[PDB]
């Protein structure tokens, strides 16, 4: 038996979403006291009035906020043994594969968070290769909805296909019976284009989730509900605690079959042009964040109503839905069939809050700690090593701490082809 | 896109690339300075004798003394076709700001670490001095770096002994609480935000290093084409060129004083930036420092590349196995000597029953009496007296103590002489001279010599600050290696004596003797004698 | 281990530290070994005011 | 803030930092100046 | 109490001086010979016994 050191390469991963996501590193000393959460403001919107006499009509000031927190470390704790030889020849390769797997986990977490908190939903009644230019139509629908909603896109937009839909788009381009530059590139290579239908970054991500269909049916809103924008509220002790602006809990008839990531739309409500508060022709879409209780659900776009008479003008200035819930509205489930999801967003909607692990400290004497940077993704964790007692072996840990957050759930989106019947 | 992310990625790549040699060098340093029983599992098990019978330290001391007896210092020499004394001013500056104790200490530390571990380093910095400035109210000083193997991390993609082609280098600073407070005061940082950086310790190091703060300095070199202005000197000549970065201010003061612009060209040059970093945030981002090179000089022993992987070795690495074997065998022999029953007789209790006080050790009896009879066996059985065998040193133990000592003696012979190490030190000093020349051209006031006097052409801004003006005829002298002289007066005395040693006893010998008397120090009698020599030279014309 | 000087009094103790790889935690221990000895109890005295019945 | 506190903190930092070398040097000085037999406990027992 | 000069008036002299890992170590001549000398003393004491 002549075991060699010629390795057979088997796997090769890409992390485009994790590479593109913005990385935020708040100060650790403050974060430890603040309990791994930090609040950031939201662009203020101002109400306006018409008329000459405005006595006793002077509004207040309302400035909303969102909160970003973190999760738990993703380790690769493994054990060494210095008296073997297979445990010697494989330790370095284990380290490298550990770095690669950590990058994989970060990208998967980003993709799952985006696909489960993407408020905007663009659905199609058939596949992409059915008719001509359907891939471009799918991208242009997302571009048009983000343009109509007047969402900020200065930092850039992004659309991630799944490989099957990427192949379908390339096939649509190459069945054109003409050859210029775009078909020629889509033939020689697999790329459709770098920019399609307005998006300045159209990529293909092999690690996009599948949104399983929803078994929910015949669900209606129970009781008229109005969710007023607010910046803080009084607790039992009288302290003013902040309120997140990306969550609203509604009371439905029954949350049977609903799950994290289900896309819904109430029958009757519509979108608004945000700044101008003009009613759009497309029904409002929401994504359920958490199925609390058996009759409540937490949806990520807070449905502020324009005609809500219970809203002070400074709160009505944040309206994003043309009408409020009316005790009988049926909620239509938008994901009626299983389908792998294309995910689009504005590049400033998803961030990765990262905190260090100060294991290089004096308190952890006897263990040797090093900085350890993940490639591709822009993250740095710790690599710690300790030795066992009375034996030539030890433990090695590759730890790294991150939390993926969606600061603007209304800016993220999802693409669902073939959502028929 | 994150600057800290890029910096940390480069640092991680370099650290991982250089981990093996760094671990070996740290082990060598511990072996040669703390103890040769570098066992971190000894504190757990039971205690046995562990001696230290050194056979490598005398060789290290001999090599250090040999390298100390032959100092090496930079020697600036004018280029081919340049002015004959184009290096006098640079030599004066170099000697003036390198004659201090810090430079000698740093070089000695680097050399000792080169001999013991395999790599050492030192640093060049500039400071504002108001009492005794070298030039332009500034001084240049050479500071030491301790444990350069673990504290200086070079760019991994560098294939030169002096690391002249490396673009970046991160240096880990460790300081006490008071040191960090003063460092923050000096660098205008926040002393309340305690910084931390990686600095792993060996598993065998038993001490804690309580209350220390670690940071990193990241030096990077960027070569770019920057704009340069061509002026006309009102004093003398015509062509002078300066850099826009250097004359960002006093851009109209030149015109006011009498400089008229001729043209504007683009000249490529190097700029060095320093960043103060911790594991979390970037404290200082892009502080531009003086010079065209990283101010860090590394010195190597046996240096090379094996498989795109750097390896450096000193004099301790190859003797470690033999020394450890010798220590182990000597500990075994001492254990044998101590815990071993001595040579005493084997006695039946009935043999000496009643006579036990005769064999205790006194000498009050003429002989020893033994019992003869047993009431049941009639007479005691006859057996020759037996004695416990004396302790012995095994032939294997003696043979391998000798063999280990001989092997260490064979392998701990640098060269035949330390000529290779002295040549490596000379290369390091040449790099030091290069860096110092660049820093001098950047900050000092270098006069230009005319054949018609030294013309120091400088000007001051409206904020009373003085800005240097240096023409592009600056690299007029190259670098070589010569003896360490405290000043050019000593250098001239040595040169005159060297010329006297070869000049035969004639008129040149008389001239050289008079010159040596002229360049002497001052007292009273020697002052009179130097005056006489001056008068004789003047009279001879 | 390292030295750890106690203020006011002129005593020194051992400050030791250890870390755990499995659970990312650390233990610090400040130990001080000393003994108070009364070599002349016949010289050491005590005053008791108000020792009435 | 106390001057005595600051002075004693600096002195304490230096005293604990330079402890092992100081004790080893004192041991060397005793070994080379007084006696090479410092059992103490093994001498009086 | 302000004293004369610019420097601390204490002058140190060192033998074999160095830093291991942020820890100063200085050695003279007796430290390395202690093991052998103690062993020789013990062996001669045993022989005297």
């Amino acid at each position: 038996t002549l075991a060699v050191d010629e390795i057979i390469e088997t796997i090769s991963a890409i992390t485009p979403m994790a590479q593109k996501a913005k990385k935020y590193t708040p100060p650790a000393a403050s974060m430890q006291r603040s309990s791994n959460t930090i609040w950031m403001p939201v662009e203020q919107e101002s109400p306006t009035q018409e008329g000459w006499d405005l006595t006793d009509k002077a509004t207040g000031l309302l400035e909303l906020n969102v909160a970003v927190n973190m999760g738990e470390p993703d380790n690769d704790f493994f054990q060494l043994r210095a008296d073997d030889l297979r445990d010697e020849t494989a330790y370095r390769r284990r380290i490298q594969s550990a770095a690669r797997k950590l990058a994989n986990n970060v990208e998967l977490k980003v993709a799952n968070m985006a696909a489960e908190m993407g408020s905007l939903v663009i659905t199609s009644p058939d596949a992409i290769g059915t008719n001509t230019a359907d891939a471009w139509n799918f991208v242009a629908d997302a571009e048009e909805i983000m343009f109509s909603r007047e969402l900020n896109r200065d930092m850039g937009t992004s659309y991630f296909f799944n490989p099957q839909d990427y192949k379908k788009a390339g096939y649509d381009l190459t069945k054109r019976d003409i050859f210029g530059r775009i078909p020629e590139e889509a033939y020689r290579d697999g790329t459709i284009q770098r920019q399609v239908a307005g998006f300045d970054d159209v990529l293909r991500s092999p690690k996009l989730p599948v949104l399983t269909k929803s078994t929910a049916t015949g669900i209606t809103v129970s009781g008229a509900q109005s969710f007023k924008p607010v910046a803080w509220q009084l607790d039992n002790d009288g302290n003013k605690v902040n309120v997140d602006n990306r969550f609203a809990t509604v009371t439905l008839s029954a949350t049977t079959g609903m799950k994290r990531g289900d896309k819904i739309s109430f029958a009757g409500v519509k979108f608004l042009g945000q700044m101008a508060k003009n009613v759009l022709a497309q029904d409002a879409t929401f994504s359920v964040v958490r199925v609390v209780d058996g009759t409540h659900v937490e949806i990520t776009p807070k449905p502020v109503a324009l005609d809500d008479v219970s809203l002070s003008p400074e709160q009505r200035a944040y309206a994003n839905v043309n009408t409020s819930l009316a005790d009988a509205m049926a909620v239509n489930i938008l994901n009626v069939k299983d389908a792998r999801t294309n995910v689009f967003w504005a590049d400033d909607a998803i961030r990765i809050v990262s905190q260090p692990i100060p294991a290089n400290h004096e308190l952890f004497a006897g263990m040797k700690t090093t900085s350890f940077s993940i490639p591709d993704v822009g993250l740095n964790g710790i690599f710690a090593t300790q030795g066992d007692i009375s034996t030539l072996s030890g433990l090695c840990r590759i730890a790294l701490w991150y939390g993926v957050n969606a600061t603007r759930p209304e800016a993220i989106g999802v693409g669902l082809p073939g959502q028929t019947a | 896109e994150n600057r800290l992310e890029s910096i940390l990625s480069r640092f991680d790549a370099d650290w991982t690339a250089s981990d093996e040699a760094r671990r070996e060098a740290k082990n060598d340093l511990f072996f040669s300075r703390v103890s040769q029983w570098d066992d971190w599992l000894s504190q757990y098990t039971t205690l046995q004798y562990r001696g230290q019978f050194d056979v490598v330290r005398p060789v290290v001391r001999k090599l250090v003394s040999e390298m100390r007896q032959n100092p090496i210092d930079v020697l600036y020499r004018p280029k081919d076709g340049a002015r004959p004394d184009a290096a006098d001013v640079l030599m004066g500056m170099y000697r003036t700001d390198m004659r201090h104790n810090t430079a000698k200490i740093a070089v000695n530390i680097a050399v000792r670490e080169q001999i013991e571990a395999g790599v050492g380093a030192w640093r060049l910095v500039t400071d504002y001095e108001d009492q005794s400035p070298t030039s332009n109210n500034q001084v240049i000083r050479r500071e030491p770096i301790h444990s350069a193997c673990s504290h200086v991390i070079w760019d991994s993609n560098s294939k030169l002994m002096d690391k002249s082609d490396a673009r970046h280098c991160t240096v880990i600073h460790s300081m006490s609480q008071n040191g960090w407070e003063d460092f923050a005061e000096k660098y205008d940082l926040d002393a309340d935000d305690i910084p931390s950086f990686q600095n792993p310790n060996d598993w065998v190091f038993p001490w804690l290093t309580q209350d220390t703060i670690q940071i990193a300095e990241f030096y990077e070199v960027v070569e770019k084409k920057e704009t340069a202005f061509i002026y006309q000197d009102p004093v003398t000549g015509e062509p002078v060129s300066y850099f826009k970065r250097d004359i960002k201010d006093v851009i109209d003061d030149l015109a006011d004083s009498g400089f008229i612009k001729i043209a504007e060209r683009q000249i490529k040059r190097r700029r060095v930036y320093k960043s103060i970093i911790t594991c979390t945030a970037v404290l200082k981002d892009k502080q531009l420092i003086a010079g065209e090179h990283i101010p860090i000089v590394p010195v190597f022993g046996e240096w090379g590349f094996v498989e795109d992987k750097e390896v450096y070795e000193g004099v301790v690495r190859l003797t470690k196995d033999g020394q450890r074997l010798r220590n182990m065998i000597m500990s075994f022999n001492a254990d044998i000597v101590a815990r071993t029953p001595k040579k005493k007789p084997f006695f039946w209790p009935e043999q000496i029953a009643g006579f036990e006080h005769m064999y205790d050790g006194n000498d009050d009896y003429p002989y020893y009496l033994l019992n003869r009879t047993d009431e049941n066996s009639g007479d005691l059985p006859t057996q020759p007296l037996a004695y416990y065998e004396n302790p012995e040193v095994p032939q294997a133990n003696a043979y391998m103590l000798e063999a280990a000592t001989s092997a260490v003696k064979e392998v701990a012979t640098l060269g035949v002489e330390t000529y290779v190490f002295q040549d490596n030190l000379a290369t390091a000093m040449r790099r030091d001279g290069e860096i110092y020349q660049s820093i001098v051209n950047d900050i000092y006031d270098v006069p230009r010599n005319v054949t018609i006097l030294m013309a120091e052409v400088v000007d001051l801004a409206t904020g009373e600050k003085q800005v240097l003006n240096d023409i592009r005829g600056r690299y007029e002298c190259y670098t070589d290696v010569g003896p360490s002289f405290q000043s050019m007066k000593q250098q001239n005395r040595a040169e005159i004596l060297e010329l006297l040693g070869k000049t035969p006893q004639g008129t040149p010998e008389y001239q050289l003797l008079l010159l040596q008397y002229f360049t002497l120090l001052d007292g009273k009698g020697v002052e009179m004698m130097r005056d006489y020599a001056n008068k004789q030279l003047i009279q001879m014309g």
